[PDB]
C-alpha cells in the first residue's frame, strides 16, 4: 500500500474546505513535507535535504506576515460546500492518476548496469558544485547579482525613509 | 496561650485590658463571679484569623 | 433564593422542636433548622446545599468523594456546612448524618450499575435505608426525590426501581414522607443538556427521539427549599415539570443552530454531529461498554427510555400548588449552551437569542 | 523453543538497539533537568532538589509523572488538533535529529554524506511547531511569544547555518563522522576558537535559553507560549526543549572538541588492552570510554548552558537582532573567506578520505 | 427487584486490603500522590506582606526547590494556589478567575491573617473577610505573617493529606 | 471631544492636506459620446472613475480599531504584587499606559481614624512591608512632634541603626528584584540570604520577622538584647563582601547596562513637576536627601553621602541604590560605635508604658498602665506634615489631631504613588521589555501605594 496516496487525498480535501489564511499556510507545509519524504525515498536525498533547509526559513517568514496582516474578515464568515460535492469532487479526481500516457513507458520496468570505471567516487554534490563553478559559474554569478537586486528591492519597498 | 499560677489557679483576673488593646479587636471576653467568689472569666475567645500577632 | 426564605421566625417542626431564626438572612444570619442532604455532592446537591447554606441552615453532607465536596463549603458562614465521609453499606456513618438534622433531603439515585451497586442497591436499598434510620433518629421531615416517570411496574429498571423506592420511603418514614419528581433539569453542566451538547452522540436518531417537559434546575432547587420549609407539604408527591413539551431531536437541532455548527455545510456531517447506528447495535456497544468501560456511558436502560416519553401523573402536585410560576427553556437555552458557542469571543457580533428569537429558532428546526 | 527463541532475538535485536538508543537519550534529558537546578542551586548557594528519590534522582520522574497525570486544559475534547500539534512538531525535529549523531565509528542510526544538512534541515522544522501554538490564539501571551520566535529565528539561523559550513568546509565534506575523525591530530577549538563562542552564542538562541529566553520571559510574557499548556502538551514542549539544550551541547563537543576522540591517546589504548580483542567485553568497554569521551565533553557544555543561565541578565530580542546581523554576521562571513585562502596558500585544500 | 444491602463495610478511609485489587489501585494511587506532593507547584500570587516570607522560602535557607517546589506564572502550569496577602473587593474577581483555569488536581493554600479572616482589614469597606468566601481553602496558615517554617509546615500538612489520596480505590470499591 | 462629521467613536474619514493643484477637469467625454452619456452604466468601468486613490483627500471610512491592550494584571511576576498595569501596544512599543492601582486598597486611613495612636502603629508595619521599620518611625516623629516630646538620646541611636538596616532590607529587595525582572537570577538568591541574617536582628528585638511595631511615639518598645550590637558588627564586616560580589555579574556587565542604559530617562525638570524624590529625583541630578534637608532621630550625628545621578536612566538609579548600600554599611559602622547608655523612651508613663517590676508595686505606676492601654494618650489638637527619607523615597504622613486619643485624619504621602503616577510620562515609547525595567527601578510596594 502506498501511503502517499492517502496523504494526497487527505491534502485535496483540506485544500477544498480551507477557510482562512492560516489553514493556507498550513496546506503548503502540508505540500513540502509528501514532496521531500518522497524525494527522500526515492529520487534525490540531497533534493529532499535542501528543500527542507530553504522552504522551513521561507515557511516561517510566511508565517510572521499573516500575523501582521490578519483582519477578522474570515473567521465569523460562512461557506456553503456541502460534504457530498466534496467527496464526489476528490472521487472523479482520484479516477486519473496518470499524467504520462506511454503504457509501455509507464508499466515496463528497466534496470541499469553497474560498471567499474568510476574509481574516484564522490557525491552528487561535489560534481554538482564542480560545474557550477567551473563551467556554469555565469549562472552562479547572475544568480549572486539577483539576489543582490532583491536585497535592494526589498529596502525600497518596505522602508518607509 | 492562657496562664496559671503554680497552684494551678488562672492567671487571669478578667480585667479585659488585652481586650480593649488588641488593634484587631480579636479578643472577646466575658466576665463574672465565680461560685467560689474570685473575678474569673467564663469567655475567652481569640480569633486567630483576625489577631495580627502583635502583642499588644 | 429571596433574602429570607421562611414565613416567620419561630418554626416548630413536627417531632416537637422549637427553632428561632436570627438575622435578616444574610450569610451571618441562621433560620435554626439542621438540615442533611445525602447526594449533596452530585449536580442537584450542589444547587440545594448552596440555596440551604447561603440563609444559615446547618446543612449535614455526608460524602463519598473528599474533592466533590470542598466547593460546598464556600456556600456557607464557619460551622454552616458539616462533612462526614459516609457508605451506603455501612450504618453507623448513615445514622450520623441525620442524627441532629431536623430535614433529611435524599438526592440519591442512579440511572446506571456498576461492580459495586445495582440500580437495586441505590434507588431502593439506599431509599429504605435512609428512610429508616431518619424515623429512629426523629426527623421531622423527609424529602425524597425520585424522577418523573416513577412506576412500580414499568418496564424500565430505572423507572422500576424510582416507583418501588416512592413506596419504601413511605413504608419505613410513614405517610408524612415528601416525594419529588422532577423532570430533565437543565442548567450548566446538566446531565439532560450535556447529551445533547455533545457532538460525537452515537445512535441519535434512536435515542434522541424521547419527549419531555424539561424544568429548571434552579427552581427544582427551589422547590425543595419551599417544601423543607413549609410543613403543609409533608405527606405529599410533587410533579415538578416545565410547561412546554420538547423532543430530544427538537433540542439537538436547535443547539447546532446556537453553537453555529452549521455555518460549514459540510462539517456537522463531518464532524460525527450525526451517527444514525441500527438499535442491536445500540444495545450491543452499549452492553459491550457496561463491562469494558470503566465511566459511566449510555447503557442499554436508557436506550430503552429513550422510547418511553414522560407522563405527568395528573393526581400529583405541581409547582402551582407551591405558589411558584415554573420558567420557560426558551429564556434560559441560550445562556446555558453559550459556554458552548464555537467563535462568540466579540469576533464581530455575538448573537444573543432572546426568549423570543428561541421560540423563532423552534419552528424554523420543525420546518422539513 | 530454544531455536525459535535464540533467532526471535536476532529478528527484535536492532529494535532493541534503538530502544536502548533511546532509552539512553532520555535518560541524560531527563537528569539534565535535575542537574540544572543542582548546579544552579550552589551557584546561588542553595541545594536544589534534593528530597525527591534518594538524593533527588527522582525528581525528573516526579515531574513527568506529575504533569501526566494532570487534566489537559482544551476548549473541546476534538481540539486536540490545536495545542497537540505544536509540540508533536518540536519533539519529532529534535529526536530526528539525533539519528546523525555518533555515539562512536559508525554508531549512528543515520550515516550520508550529508548528514550535515540533514542535522540542521531538521532542526528548522522544531521551529515551525513552536509558532503553531499562537494558531489565531486568543491569548495574547502566546501571540506576543509567537513574533519572538520569528526574530530569534532570524537571529540565529544565518550565523549557525554558516558556522558549520565552515567546519564542514575545511574537511570538505558533510558527513559528522568524518568531522569528528578529521580532528584526531588537532581540536578544531584551537583553530576556530572564535567560531566556538559564536556556535555556543547562536546554540542559545536556537534554544531560547538565557541569556536569550526572550520567547519563554517568564518576567514578561508569564510563560511564553506556553502559558496556555498544561499537561501533557507541557511536558513534549519541556521535553523537546531539554533535548535540544543536550543536542546542541553535543554538537559543540563534536565540531570543536573531536567529538568521541580520546583526550589520551596513552591512556585510551592502556585501558583498552586489559581486554582482549577476541572477546565481545572489549567491545562494550570501547563503546563505554568513546562514548565517555562524549558524554565529558558534552557534559560541560551542558553544564555551560546551566552556567550562563546562573550568571548573565537577559538581552532584548531587537539588540540580539542587530548583534546577530551587525557583529556576528561580518565576522563569519570574513572566516568563510579567510579559511579557504589559507588553505590554498599553503597547498592544503581538504578532501575526503 | 429486591436488594440486600451489606451494614458493617467501612468507610474508604478506614477499609483494609483485602484482595490483590485492593493492593493494585492503592498501588496506582500511592504513584500518582507521590508524583504530586513531589511536584509541588504553587502559582505565583503574592498578594501583600504576606509575599515576602513566601519569598524567602524559595531563598538559600530553606531553599523550596529541594523539595521540588516551584513557582509558576501561569495557572495551568500551577496546582497548588497559595493566597499570600489582603483579599480586596476590586480583586476578588479576579483571583476567582485565576483559581478557575487551574486544571484538576488543584489545591489552595490560605496563608496569613488576611487571607484566612481578613485579619487587620477585617473591619475595612474595601477587604473581603476571608479568601474561602470566594475559593475552597485546603489549609490555613496562621500568623502576620507566617514564618517561613510556619508556611512550610503548612505546606507539609498539605503533602501529608496529598499522600492519603484514594482517588483510583474509591472507583474499585465506593463506584 | 464632541462627535463630528468626520471623526466619532466608531470610525473616521480622514483626508490629508492636498499638496498638488487643485485641477479641474470638465467636459470628459470618450470616442463614441460624452461621459453623461455613459455615467449610468459607467459603474461597471473601472477605468472610468473619477476619484483617484491616491488623491490626498479621497474619502476612506476607517473603522477605529482598538490598539493592542495588554492586561499587565496582578497575575505577573514583573508587577511587585498586584498592578492591572493596561498598556496599548504596538506591536511591542509602548503608546500609553494606565496603571491601575487599588486592588490592594484596603482603607488603612478610614481605618486609622477608629483606632487610637498606639492602636494605628501596626497599620504602618503594612504599608511598605520591606521598609518596615522607617514605616513607623515617620508616624512616630509625627506623633512626638504633635506632643511636643523627644525621644531620649540611645532611642534617636537605634532608630537610625535599624533606620538603615531596614533601608539595606529594602535596597536588597528592591536592587535585586528588579535585577531578576531583568533576567539575574542569581543576584536575588545571594542577597536574600542578607536579608535573612538582617531579620534576624528584627526579631530578636521584637519577635517578629516582619512585621515589628518596635518603633513606638516615645522611642522603642524595648531595649537592645545582651549581645546584639556584636552580632550587628560582625554581620558588618562581611557585608561589603557580598555587594562586591553582587556589583560582579551586574555593574560592568554590558547586558545589563544595555537594558538599563537611556531607559526610562527623567530631566530634572519633569523629576520635580510629577513630584519624584529620593533615588528618582536624585538620578537626574538633583542632590536632594530628607535626611540632609530635615535632620531627624540622630541623623546629624553620622556621616554619610549622597550619590547623584548626571542622565536619570535605569543605570544611574542602579548605581545610586548601590552606593546607598555602602552608604547605610558606613552608618551602621557608626552607630554601633556610638550607642550612647540611657533610657529608650521618653522618660513619661503619660505616653510610654513604665516597667514591669514598676508597675506592680507603685500605685501610681498601675495608673498609667490601666490608663494608657484602656484609653491611650489625648493628643493636642493641630496638624503636621512629617516626612522622612524613606528607601523608596519622600514618605510623609499628614495627621490630623482633634485633641483626643485618636487622630481625626492621617493621610499617608507614599513616594511609589507619585512614582507610579509618572509611569505613563516615562515608559511612553520604549519597549515591553523596557516596561519591566522601569517598574523596577520604581521601587513599587503596592501596600505603600494603595495602603
Ligand atoms: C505532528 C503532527 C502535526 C499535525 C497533526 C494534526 C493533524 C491535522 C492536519 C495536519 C495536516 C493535514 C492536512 C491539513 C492541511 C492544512 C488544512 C487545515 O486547515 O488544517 C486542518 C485543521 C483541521 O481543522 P478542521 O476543524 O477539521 O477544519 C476546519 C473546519 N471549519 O485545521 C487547523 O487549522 C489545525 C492545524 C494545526 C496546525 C497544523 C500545521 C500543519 C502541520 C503539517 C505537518 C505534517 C505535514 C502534513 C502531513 C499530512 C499530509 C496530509
Ligand atoms: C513496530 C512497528 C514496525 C513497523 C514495521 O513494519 O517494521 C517492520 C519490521 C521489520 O523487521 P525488523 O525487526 O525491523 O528487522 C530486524 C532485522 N534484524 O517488522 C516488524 O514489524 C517487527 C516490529 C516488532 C518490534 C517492535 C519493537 C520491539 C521493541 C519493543 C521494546
Ligand atoms: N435531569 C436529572 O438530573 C434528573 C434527576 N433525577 C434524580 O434526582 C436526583 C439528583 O441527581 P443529580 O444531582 O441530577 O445527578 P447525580 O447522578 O450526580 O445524582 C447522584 C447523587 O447521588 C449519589 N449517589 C449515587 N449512587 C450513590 C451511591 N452508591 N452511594 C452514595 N452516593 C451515591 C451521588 O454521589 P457522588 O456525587 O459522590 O457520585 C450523587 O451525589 C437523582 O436521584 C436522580 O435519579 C431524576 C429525573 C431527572
Ligand atoms: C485496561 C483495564 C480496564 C478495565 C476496566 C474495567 O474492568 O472496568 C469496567 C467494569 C465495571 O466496573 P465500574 O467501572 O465500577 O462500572 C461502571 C462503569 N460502567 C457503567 C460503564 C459499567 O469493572 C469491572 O468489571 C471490575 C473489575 C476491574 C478491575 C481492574 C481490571
Ligand atoms: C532510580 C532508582 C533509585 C530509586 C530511588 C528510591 O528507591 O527512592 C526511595 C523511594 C522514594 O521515596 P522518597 O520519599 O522519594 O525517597 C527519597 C528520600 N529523601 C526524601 C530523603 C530524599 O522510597 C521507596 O523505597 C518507596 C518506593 C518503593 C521502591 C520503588 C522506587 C521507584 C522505582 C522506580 C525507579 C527504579
Ligand atoms: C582550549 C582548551 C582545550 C584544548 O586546548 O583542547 C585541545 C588540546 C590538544 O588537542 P589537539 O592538539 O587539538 O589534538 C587533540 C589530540 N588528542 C587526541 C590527544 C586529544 O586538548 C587537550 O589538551 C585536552
Ligand atoms: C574576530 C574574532 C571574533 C570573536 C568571536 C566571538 C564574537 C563575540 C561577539 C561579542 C560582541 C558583543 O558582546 O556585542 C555586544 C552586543 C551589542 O552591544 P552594543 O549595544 O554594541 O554595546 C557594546 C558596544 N560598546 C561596548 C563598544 C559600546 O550585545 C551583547 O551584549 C551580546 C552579549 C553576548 C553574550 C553571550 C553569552 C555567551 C557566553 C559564552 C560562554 C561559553
Ligand atoms: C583595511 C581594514 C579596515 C577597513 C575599514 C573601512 C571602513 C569603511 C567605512 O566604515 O566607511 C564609512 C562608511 C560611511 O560611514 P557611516 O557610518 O555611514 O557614516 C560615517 C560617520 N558619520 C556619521 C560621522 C558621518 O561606512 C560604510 O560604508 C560601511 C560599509 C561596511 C560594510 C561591512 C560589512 C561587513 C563585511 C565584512 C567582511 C565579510
Ligand atoms: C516502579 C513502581 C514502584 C511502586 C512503589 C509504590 C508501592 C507502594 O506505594 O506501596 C504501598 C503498598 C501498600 O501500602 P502499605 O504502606 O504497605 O499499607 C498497606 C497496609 N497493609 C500491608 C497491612 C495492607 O505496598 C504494596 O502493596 C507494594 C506492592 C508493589 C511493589
Ligand atoms: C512504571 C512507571 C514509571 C515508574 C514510576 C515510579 C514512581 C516511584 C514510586 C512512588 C514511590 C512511593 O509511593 O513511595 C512512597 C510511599 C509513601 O508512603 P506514605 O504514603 O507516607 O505511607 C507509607 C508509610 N506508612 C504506611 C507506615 C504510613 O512509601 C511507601 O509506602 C513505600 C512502602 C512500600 C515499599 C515496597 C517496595 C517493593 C520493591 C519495589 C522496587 C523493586
Ligand atoms: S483580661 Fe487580658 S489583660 Fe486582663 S488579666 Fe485577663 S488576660 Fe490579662
Ligand atoms: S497580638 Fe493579636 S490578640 Fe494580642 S493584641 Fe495584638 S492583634 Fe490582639
Ligand atoms: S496577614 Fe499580616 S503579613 Fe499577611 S498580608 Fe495581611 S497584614 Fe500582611
Amino acid at each position: 500500500m502506498n501511503l502517499e496516496i492517502l496523504d494526497l487525498s487527505i491534502l485535496g480535501f483540506y485544500s477544498l474546505i480551507s477557510s482562512n489564511s492560516f489553514e493556507s499556510i498550513a496546506i503548503l507545509v502540508a505540500t513540502i513535507m509528501p514532496v521531500i519524504t518522497e524525494l527522500w525515498y526515492n529520487y534525490s536525498q540531497l533534493f529532499a535535504l535542501l528543500y527542507t533547509l530553504i522552504y522551513v526559513g521561507a515557511v516561517v517568514i510566511l508565517f510572521v506576515f499573516i500575523l501582521s496582516v490578519i483582519n477578522e474578515k474570515e473567521e465569523y464568515e460562512y461557506e456553503y460546500s456541502g460534504l457530498f460535492i466534496l467527496i464526489l469532487v476528490l472521487l472523479l479526481d482520484d479516477l486519473d492518476d496518470n499524467e504520462s500516457n506511454d503504457n509501455d513507458y509507464n508499466n515496463v520496468y528497466i534496470t541499469d548496469y553497474a560498471d567499474w570505471f568510476n574509481n574516484y567516487n564522490e557525491s552528487d554534490l561535489s560534481v554538482i558544485g564542480n560545474l557550477l563553478f567551473t563551467e556554469y559559474a555565469l549562472l552562479l554569478l547572475i544568480i549572486s547579482f539577483i539576489l543582490l537586486m532583491s536585497i535592494i528591492g526589498l529596502i525600497l519597498i518596505v522602508k518607509k525613509d | 496561650a492562657l496562664r496559671r499560677y503554680p497552684s494551678g489557679e488562672e492567671r487571669c483576673i478578667a480585667c479585659k485590658l488585652c481586650e480593649a488593646v488588641c488593634p484587631a479587636q480579636a479578643i472577646t471576653i466575658e466576665a463574672e463571679e465565680r461560685i467560689d467568689g474570685s473575678r474569673r472569666t467564663y469567655k475567652y475567645d481569640i480569633d486567630m484569623t483576625k489577631c495580627i500577632y502583635c502583642g499588644y | 433564593v429571596s433574602t429570607f426564605p421562611l414565613k416567620s421566625d419561630i418554626n416548630i417542626t413536627k417531632s416537637g422542636k422549637t427553632l428561632l431564626s436570627v438575622g435578616q438572612g444574610g450569610r451571618s444570619s441562621r433560620t435554626g433548622f439542621t438540615a442533611t442532604v445525602f447526594g449533596g455532592t452530585g449536580f442537584l446537591g450542589r444547587v440545594v446545599v448552596s440555596k440551604l447554606a447561603k440563609h444559615g441552615t446547618n446543612v449535614v453532607v455526608p460524602f463519598r468523594n473528599d474533592r466533590a465536596r470542598r466547593q460546598l463549603k464556600v456556600n456557607g458562614d464557619l460551622g454552616v456546612v458539616n462533612f462526614v465521609e459516609f457508605d451506603i453499606r455501612n450504618l453507623k456513618s448513615i445514622e450520623d448524618s441525620v442524627k441532629y438534622s431536623d430535614i433529611v433531603i435524599n438526592l440519591i439515585g442512579t440511572e446506571h450499575f456498576s461492580k459495586n451497586f445495582s440500580i437495586e442497591d441505590v434507588n431502593i436499598g439506599a431509599a429504605e435505608r435512609i428512610a429508616k434510620a431518619a424515623k429512629e433518629a426523629g426527623v421531622s421531615r423527609l424529602i425524597h426525590v425520585s424522577s418523573y416517570n416513577a412506576n412500580p411496574s414499568s418496564s424500565s429498571d430505572f423507572y422500576a426501581t424510582k416507583g418501588i423506592g416512592e413506596q419504601v420511603v413511605r413504608d419505613n418514614f410513614g405517610p408524612d414522607a415528601t416525594i419529588v419528581r422532577p423532570a430533565p433539569m437543565y442548567f450548566r453542566n446538566s446531565p439532560f443538556l450535556n447529551e445533547l451538547l455533545q457532538i460525537k452522540a452515537l445512535g441519535g436518531n434512536v435515542i434522541f427521539k424521547k419527549e419531555v417537559y424539561p424544568v429548571h434546575a434552579l427552581q427544582v432547587g427551589e422547590a425543595i427549599e419551599r417544601i423543607a420549609f413549609d410543613d403543609a407539604t409533608a405527606g405529599q408527591t410533587y410533579e415538578l415539570f416545565g410547561k412546554e413539551r420538547y423532543s430530544k431531536k427538537e433540542l439537538r437541532e436547535m443547539i447546532k443552530h446556537i453553537i453555529h455548527i452549521g455555518q460549514r455545510g459540510y462539517y456537522p456531517y463531518s464532524a460525527g454531529f450525526y451517527l444514525p447506528a441500527p438499535e442491536p447495535f445500540l444495545y450491543a456497544f452499549a452492553l459491550i461498554r457496561q463491562y469494558i468501560s470503566s465511566q459511566p456511558r449510555f447503557n442499554v436502560d436508557q436506550l430503552k427510555r429513550s422510547h418511553i416519553n414522560q407522563e405527568i401523573d395528573q393526581s400529583a402536585k405541581t409547582f402551582t400548588d407551591l405558589g411558584m410560576v415554573p420558567d420557560e427553556l426558551s429564556e434560559y437555552l441560550y445562556r446555558y449552551v453559550k459556554p458552548h458557542i464555537s467563535y462568540t469571543s466579540q469576533t464581530q457580533n455575538r448573537t444573543v437569542y432572546s426568549k423570543e428569537d428561541i421560540e423563532k429558532l423552534r419552528d424554523y428546526v420543525n420546518t422539513p | 523453543m530454544l531455536n525459535n527463541l535464540f533467532d526471535f532475538i536476532e529478528y527484535i535485536e536492532y529494535w532493541l538497539i534503538i530502544v536502548a538508543f533511546v532509552a539512553s537519550v532520555l535518560i541524560v534529558v531527563a537528569y539534565l533537568t535535575v542537574a540544572e537546578r543542582k548546579t544552579m542551586g550552589y551557584m546561588q548557594r542553595r541545594l536544589g532538589p534534593n528530597a525527591v528519590g534518594y538524593y533527588g534522582v527522582l525528581m525528573a520522574v516526579a515531574d513527568a509523572l506529575k504533569l501526566l497525570s494532570k487534566e489537559i486544559v482544551l476548549p473541546h475534547n476534538g481540539d486536540i488538533i490545536y495545542v497537540m500539534s505544536g509540540p508533536l512538531i518540536s519533539l519529532f525535529s529534535v529526536l530526528l535529529s539525533w539519528a546523525v549523531i555518533p555515539f562512536g565509528p559508525g554508531l549512528s542510526l543515520l550515516d550520508s554524506e550529508y548528514s550535515i544538512i540533514y542535522l540542521l534541515a531538521s532542526g528548522s522544522i522544531g521551529v515551525f511547531g513552536t509558532v503553531i501554538v499562537g494558531w489565531m490564539s486568543n491569548s495574547k501571551y502566546t501571540v506576543l511569544a509567537t513574533v519572538r520566535t520569528t526574530a530569534q529565528l532570524i537571529s540565529y539561523e544565518l550565523v549557525l547555518t554558516t558556522v558549520v559550513f565552515i567546519i564542514a568546509l575545511i574537511v570538505s565534506s558533510l558527513n559528522i563522522n568524518v568531522i569528528i575523525e578529521s580532528q584526531y591530530n588537532i581540536w578544531y577549538i584551537i583553530p576556530f576558537f572564535p567560531l566556538c563562542l559564536i556556535f555556543f552564542i547562536s546554540a542559545l538562541a536556537e534554544t531560547a535559553r538565557p541569556p536569550f529566553d526572550n520567547v519563554e520571559a517568564e518576567s514578561e510574557l508569564v510563560s511564553g507560549h506556553m502559558t496556555e499548556l498544561s499537561a501533557s502538551p507541557f511536558v513534549i514542549f519541556f521535553l523537546s526543549e531539554y533535548c535540544s539544550m543536550v543536542l546542541m551541547s553535543t554538537l559543540t563537543a563534536i565540531f570543536f572538541f573531536g567529538g568521541y576522540l580520546p583526550f589520551s591517546n596513552t591512556i585510551h589504548h592502556l585501558i583498552l588492552n586489559l581486554f582482549d580483542q577476541h572477546s565481545i567485553y572489549y567491545f562494550i568497554i570501547e563503546g563505554i570510554l568513546l562514548s565517555g569521551y562524549l558524554a565529558i565533553k558534552a557534559n560541560f557544555f551542558m553544564f555551560s548552558f546551566v552556567w550562563i543561565r546562573a550568571a548573565a541578565p537577559r538581552l532584548r530580542y531587537d539588540l540580539l537582532i542587530l548583534f546577530c546581523w551587525y557583529v556576528l554576521l561580518p565576522i563569519v562571513f570574513a572566516i568563510v573567506v579567510f579559511a579557504p585562502g589559507i588553505l590554498y596558500c599553503f597547498d592544503a585544500l581538504p578532501v575526503i578520505i | 427487584y429486591s436488594s440486600d444491602l451489606p451494614t458493617d463495610i467501612p468507610v474508604l478511609s478506614k477499609r483494609p486490603h483485602t484482595n490483590l485489587l485492593d493492593y493494585t489501585f492503592t498501588t496506582f494511587d500511592k504513584m500518582k500522590n507521590w508524583a504530586r506532593k513531589s511536584s509541588f507547584w504553587p502559582m505565583t500570587f503574592g498578594l501583600a506582606c504576606c509575599a515576602v516570607e513566601m519569598m524567602h522560602v524559595s531563598a538559600p535557607r530553606y531553599d523550596q526547590d529541594r523539595l521540588g517546589i516551584i513557582f509558576r506564572a501561569s495557572p495551568r502550569q500551577s496546582d497548588i494556589m497559595i493566597v499570600a496577602g489582603t483579599v480586596t473587593n476590586k480583586m476578588a474577581p479576579a483571583l476567582r478567575q485565576v483559581y478557575d483555569q487551574m486544571p484538576y488536581p488543584r489545591w489552595v493554600i490560605s496563608m496569613g491573617s488576611c487571607a484566612n479572616g481578613g485579619g487587620y482589614y477585617h473591619y475595612s469597606y474595601s477587604v473581603v473577610r476571608g479568601v474561602d468566601r470566594i475559593v475552597p481553602v485546603d489549609i490555613y496558615v496562621p500568623g502576620c505573617p507566617p514564618t517561613s517554617e510556619a508556611l512550610m509546615y503548612g505546606v507539609f500538612q498539605l503533602q501529608k493529606k496529598m499522600m492519603d489520596g484514594q482517588t483510583h480505590r474509591m472507583w474499585y470499591r465506593s463506584y | 471631544a464632541a462627535q463630528t462629521k468626520d471623526n466619532n467613536d466608531f470610525y473616521d474619514v480622514k483626508t490629508k492636506k492636498n499638496d498638488f493643484f487643485p485641477v479641474q477637469v470638465d467636459g470628459i467625454e470618450s470616442s463614441l459620446g460624452k461621459y453623461e452619456e455613459f455615467a449610468k452604466d459607467a459603474h461597471e468601468w473601472e477605468s472610468w472613475n473619477l476619484q483617484n486613490e491616491d488623491h490626498p483627500e479621497y474619502p476612506v471610512k476607517r473603522t477605529k480599531i482598538r490598539h493592542f491592550t495588554l492586561n499587565f494584571g496582578p497575575q505577573h511576576p514583573a508587577a511587585h504584587g498586584v498592578l492591572r498595569l493596561i498598556l496599548e501596544l504596538h506591536g511591542e512599543e509602548i503608546l500609553r499606559s494606565d496603571p491601575h492601582v487599588g486592588l490592594l486598597h484596603r482603607g488603612t486611613e478610614k481605618l486609622i481614624e477608629s483606632k487610637t495612636y498606639m492602636q494605628a502603629l501596626p497599620y504602618f508595619d503594612r504599608l511598605d512591608y520591606v521598609s518596615m521599620m522607617t514605616n513607623e518611625q515617620v508616624f512616630s516623629l509625627a506623633v512626638e512632634k504633635l506632643l511636643n516630646l523627644e525621644v531620649p538620646e540611645r532611642g534617636q541611636y537605634i532608630r537610625t541603626l535599624f533606620g538603615e538596616i531596614t533601608r539595606v532590607l529594602n535596597h536588597l529587595m528592591s536592587v535585586l528584584s528588579h535585577a531578576m525582572d531583568v533576567g539575574a537570577l542569581t543576584p536575588f538568591l545571594w542577597g536574600f540570604e542578607e536579608r535573612e541574617k538582617l531579620m534576624e536582628f528584627y526579631e530578636r528585638v521584637s519577635g517578629a520577622r516582619l512585621h515589628s511595631a518596635y518603633v513606638r511615639p516615645g522611642g522603642v518598645s524595648q531595649d537592645l538584647p545582651a549581645g546584639l550590637l556584636d552580632d550587628i558588627y560582625m554581620w558588618a564586616t562581611q557585608f561589603g563582601d557580598r555587594l562586591d560580589e553582587t556589583e560582579e555579574l551586574l555593574t560592568d556587565s554590558r547586558i545589563w547596562k544595555q537594558r538599563t542604559i537611556g531607559i526610562g530617562e527623567v530631566t530634572a525638570e519633569d523629576a520635580l513637576n510629577y513630584g519624584l524624590s529620593g533615588v528618582m529625583l536624585r538620578g537626574s541630578g538633583v542632590p536632594f536627601d530628607i535626611r540632609k534637608s530635615q535632620p531627624y532621630d540622630a541623623y546629624d550625628k553620622v556621616d554619610f553621602d549622597i550619590a547623584v545621578g548626571t542622565k536619570g536612566d535605569c543605570y544611574d538609579r542602579y548605581l545610586i541604590r548601590m552606593t546607598e548600600f555602602r552608604q547605610s554599611l558606613r552608618i551602621i559602622e557608626q552607630c554601633c560605635n556610638q550607642m550612647p547608655p540611657g533610657p529608650v523612651k521618653v522618660e513619661d508613663f503619660k505616653v510610654a508604658p513604665p516597667p514591669r517590676a514598676l508597675m506592680k508595686e507603685d500605685m501610681e505606676a498601675l495608673i498609667h498602665h490601666f490608663l494608657l492601654y484602656t484609653k491611650g494618650y489625648a493628643v493636642p489638637a493641630g496638624e503636621t506634615y512629617t516626612a522622612i527619607e524613606a528607601p523608596k523615597g519622600e514618605m510623609a504622613v499628614y495627621v490630623v489631631s482633634d485633641g483626643s486619643e485618636r487622630p481625626y485624619r492621617c493621610k499617608i504621602r507614599a513616594p511609589g504613588f507619585a512614582h507610579l503616577g509618572a509611569f505613563d510620562h516615562i515608559a511612553r515609547g520604549h519597549f515591553l521589555p523596557d516596561a519591566v525595567a522601569i517598574i523596577g527601578t520604581m521601587d513599587l510596594v503596592f501596600g505603600e501605594v494603595d495602603r
